[PDB]
């Protein structure tokens, strides 16, 4: 039989042929004894029990710099309502009855943790309606700037070598972006605002809290003030964007039109996800606002034990290689620390923070997990002064252009390591915003080895303060520059007779990996934790750098090395300059997005004696990605030649059918086992009722379903294929099942070549029987 | 009705093949019976399969 969520509480189940069982319409929330304010986020089926998590919209949570205890629930608020996974059964028609509850406890903060935490900046959520312009931010200091000074241009050449900047090209190089002005920056006990800049160059103010509270939110009501009722809002909207619809919609808590402070928005969007194994319980967060830690649940836990989770700040991953890793690290900020108070990621010895988590899923007793890095890099706090006051110290790390071929010798490669290098270069009858040169190589012929440093200069080293900073995108540099727009959109190639595109390490990089029992008591291990942070280390883990399309974007039809003249302008060439023409229900086209991710097991026959093939498909914009296993070693697919990308993963963009579907809107993903198939269920309730502009919605009503299905030879087929040197990969197709009207509550697969859609017209229930055709569907009129 | 518990199984074991009546077991899968019934009194007969 068949479970259907016929709201945020209850649950009715269906049988084979379409019909819902008598008295079989529960109320979970009550069951699992929990109060109104809570509504099912997750479901799962382990074993033959119902898995479910839990979460109220009453939860608050806070974070005071002082003490030992330093996260905590508001109790004073009445806001002491902690998410909650619990197992059903049935002890039947269907009854359900609780089994096991768990609680999920806010998580354990070290003195170590405390000083990163104290200073930590998050950059307001990313939305529906965020344009290219939002998220652009005034353009850095260059990086004789930052060393130098003014009026010391003519010196760079000499003077670089006592700067650590031995033979480095990019006098001229952006060390980041001034937080000044743009999208609002907010410390943990902080909360952000409902409007958001329409040009993050002139509009917003930052991560000054107090100058927006004090002058600019008074400007941002008056320009966008929001709806009441009916109608389109009667404001100007020529400076701001009242975006409170699309913050709702994403998850955002409120007091009245006051959104929560960021620790009690990060607590609520953590707990999003389950995944359940023979031993353990895993929590993960949502793809609209970065994770920073996440839950492993002991199955065998006292029903009033309280579960801590895990900081990701703690997880060691595996980047593919150990440059790949650095890359990362370098930027999240600087070491030293010949100040004190200058405590960020990196000088307190974390790793990557946050994740944007596309999800969660469980195959043969393993997890397995992907999503986007959250950017997250250091930023200047002096207050009187230094040159990098008040602005994020980011660069591009892209691959520069005289770069070895081959994909390890391309991201090994040392362009962007320790400092900035990228700007604008002309070669040929064409340029590039990627660095031509790497190593001894100059255009003269070789010179000295090229050095790259932090934009921090030795003689203001003491009286600096570098603080740590998380964006809401897959974005590090927000500057207003070239070069981020070719690093966002995968536009940096090489020159070279055999073209490959140049990858950047730290912007636009998606991660995914396979977890096994021990690695999740390890995090367990690590959460449980009493003095310092406990490392954790994920082995099976790999990184990819994906871009979002090129031709999401208006002015861009092809990616190679050259570059036509106009491709050089401004309007093509900058964050606020670039136009967005995406279908994908996102106002911008430049941060990516991943959702969904699903694993399932192949129903095709392996050689005899060969474990059964299983893989996972998860969705990102322009296109479909598919993860790649082992199950002989429950590890990730491999291939000897390290010139060949890790066939671990690969990716098949959408057509206009695909491309189409707002990805803000998903709703559930499913696998059949017999069919092979994923099935990707998009609610278009899910939809914001008003965009930017205050301007009611009109196509808030209906659902899309896409099919999803294996493509390429596959592993242990015959003795052939017991190894591979390609990536066996997916395909996104629009089923054929869609509506504009109905409202949409489930979709049974009736039985491999049938399935059935419930829905309501009116208030009246009806079921739509469609016939697949392995993938594609039809209405058939005859079948009621 | 229960596919899912002894219909998942062909429908070879569900019948004796050669009397060509249902088990006596299967019977109250496939039967709506009164309170305090004697299953004796019925029997189901295979036409087709």
């Amino acid at each position: 039989t068949f479970l259907v969520k016929e709201d945020s509480k209850n649950v009715t189940a269906y049988t084979p042929f379409a019909t819902p069982i008598t008295d079989s319409k529960s109320d979970l929330v009550s069951l699992a004894q929990l109060d109104s304010s809570y509504q099912i986020a997750d479901q799962t089926i382990h074993n033959t029990n119902l898995f479910v998590l839990f979460k109220s919209r009453d939860v608050k949570v806070k974070y005071e710099s002082s003490g030992s205890n330093n996260i905590s629930f508001d109790s004073t608020s009445q806001g002491e309502k902690p998410s909650y996974v619990v197992e059903f059964t049935n002890s039947t028609g269907i009854k359900w009855t609780m089994v096991k509850k768990y609680q999920l406890d806010v998580p354990n903060v070290s003195s170590d943790m405390n000083q990163v935490l104290k200073n930590l900046i998050l950059e307001q959520p990313l939305t529906k309606y965020t344009l290219n312009s939002s998220l652009a931010k005034e353009k850095g200091k260059t990086q004789r700037e930052v060393h130098l000074g003014s009026g010391q241009a003519n010196q760079w050449t000499s003077q670089r070598n006592q700067h650590d900047l031995n033979n480095n090209p990019s006098p001229n190089a952006s060390t980041g972006f001034k937080l000044t002005t743009g999208n609002a920056y907010r410390k943990l006990s902080e909360s952000w605002p409902i409007y958001e800049p329409i040009d993050g160059t002139k509009q917003g103010k930052g991560k000054d809290s107090s100058g927006w509270s004090s002058t600019e939110e008074n400007e941002a009501k008056n320009d966008a003030p929001s709806v009441s009722g009916g109608g389109s809002s009667s404001g100007t909207f020529n400076k701001y964007l009242n975006t409170k619809q699309a913050l709702e919609s994403i998850g955002i808590l409120f007091d009245d039109q006051t959104p929560r402070n960021v620790i009690t928005q990060l607590y609520y969007a953590s707990t999003s996800k389950l995944a359940v194994t023979n031993n353990h319980i895993v929590v993960m967060g949502n793809s609209f606002l970065p994770s920073m830690w996440y839950w492993v649940v002991e199955r065998s836990a006292q029903e009033n034990a309280s579960n801590k989770p895990t900081w990701f700040a703690n997880t060691n991953l595996d980047w593919g290689e150990d440059k790949q890793k650095q890359f990362v690290e370098n930027q999240l900020g600087y070491k030293e620390t010949t100040s004190t108070n200058s405590h960020n990621f990196h000088s307190k010895s974390f790793t990557q923070p946050a994740y944007l988590i596309s999800g969660i899923d469980s195959v043969n007793d393993q997890i397995i997990f992907s999503g986007f890095k959250a950017g997250s890099v250091g930023y200047d706090s002096s207050s009187s002064s230094s040159s990098t006051k008040d602005q994020a110290l980011a660069w591009s790390t892209t691959t520069s252009l005289d770069s070895k071929t081959g994909y390890k010798d391309l991201v090994t490669n040392d362009t962007g390591l320790n400092g900035p290098i990228n700007g604008s270069f002309s070669i040929q009858d064409t340029f590039s915003f990627v660095v031509p040169y790497s190593g001894n190589h100059t255009n003269n012929g070789t010179t000295g080895p090229i050095k790259t440093a932090y934009p921090v200069k030795k003689d203001q080293k003491s009286t600096v303060k570098i603080n740590s900073l998380i964006n809401a995108t897959p974005l590090n540099s927000y500057g207003d520059e070239g070069i981020g727009v070719f690093d966002a959109l995968g536009l940096n190639y090489n020159f070279k007779s055999n073209q490959e595109r140049l990858p950047s390490r730290t912007d636009q990089i998606f991660v995914y990996g396979i977890v096994s029992p021990n690695e999740l008591r390890s995090a367990k291990s690590s959460a449980d934790s009493t003095g310092s942070d406990t490392k954790v280390n994920w082995s099976n883990t790999q990184s990819r750098y994906l871009p979002v399309p090129y031709n999401y974007s208006e002015g861009i039809i092809d990616a190679d090395g050259f570059k036509r003249p106009e491709n050089r302008g401004a309007s093509v060439t900058t964050f606020s300059g670039l136009k967005s023409i995406a279908p994908d229900g996102f106002a911008n086209s430049i941060a990516n997005f991943s959702v969904g991710l699903k694993a399932g097991i192949d129903p095709n026959p392996v050689m005899s004696g060969k474990k059964a093939n299983y893989g996972a498909v998860v969705l990102t914009r322009g296109g479909v990605v598919r993860l790649n296993f082992n199950p002989g070693n429950d590890s990730l697919l491999s291939t000897t030649d390290n010139n060949i990308a890790p066939i671990s993963f690969s990716f098949t963009p959408f057509t206009a059918a695909e491309s189409a579907v707002d990805l803000t809107t998903f709703k559930e993903v499913t696998y059949n086992q017999e069919s092979g198939l994923w099935s990707y269920i998009f609610d278009s309730s899910l939809k914001p009722s008003h965009d930017g502009k205050q301007t009611p919605v009109t196509d808030n009503m209906g659902f899309s379903v896409i099919t999803v299905s294996r493509t390429g030879i596959e592993l242990n087929q015959d003795q052939a294929t017991t190894t591979l040197d390609v990536a066996p990969s997916a395909l996104a197709v629009q089923s054929g099942i869609q509506s504009t009207t109905q409202t949409l509550t489930g979709v049974l697969p009736l039985s491999e070549e049938f399935s059935a859609v419930i829905a309501k017209d009116s208030d009246q229930n009806k079921i739509d029987i469609y016939k697949n055709n392995n993938g594609l569907f039809e209405i058939d009129t005859q079948l009621s | 009705i229960d596919f899912n518990r002894l219909f998942t199984l062909p429908v070879t074991e569900l019948f004796d093949p050669n009397t060509m009546f249902v088990y006596d077991q299967y019977v109250p899968l496939l039967v709506n019976l009164p309170s305090g019934f004697d299953q004796a009194s019925i029997r189901l007969k295979v036409i087709s399969y």
